[PDB]
């Protein structure tokens, strides 16, 4: 605030109060694997080469 | 308006300014105090451009 001269409008006090807000926005990505890459991770036939 | 010299150039500085309202479209004289003078050198001339 000024201070104010003679024959003009003092100016007031005022007090001023915002709010701010998020926001979201999620992602996604799938990945797939075959059945057989699943036996073959799990199972070993008979050991051979 | 037509002083000495000194005392002219004084009264140019002091009373020859005019004030015009801002806030609307067409052009009003303003009080005093509400918002600054407007300097026209014009006046001293006392030509138009």
């Amino acid at each position: 605030r000024v201070a104010s001269g003679a024959g003009l409008p003092t100016s007031r006090q005022t007090t001023i109060m915002v709010t701010k807000y998020s926001e979201k926005s999620p992602i996604t990505i799938p990945f797939e694997l075959s059945a057989a890459c699943l036996t073959y991770l799990r199972e070993t036939f008979e050991g051979t080469i | 308006a037509n002083k000495t010299l000194f005392k002219t150039i004084d009264e140019y500085l002091l009373r020859a300014k005019d004030c015009i309202r801002g806030d609307t479209d067409t052009q009003y004289v303003c009080v005093e105090g509400t918002e600054q003078l407007i300097e026209n050198p014009c006046r001293l001339t006392q030509e138009a451009l």
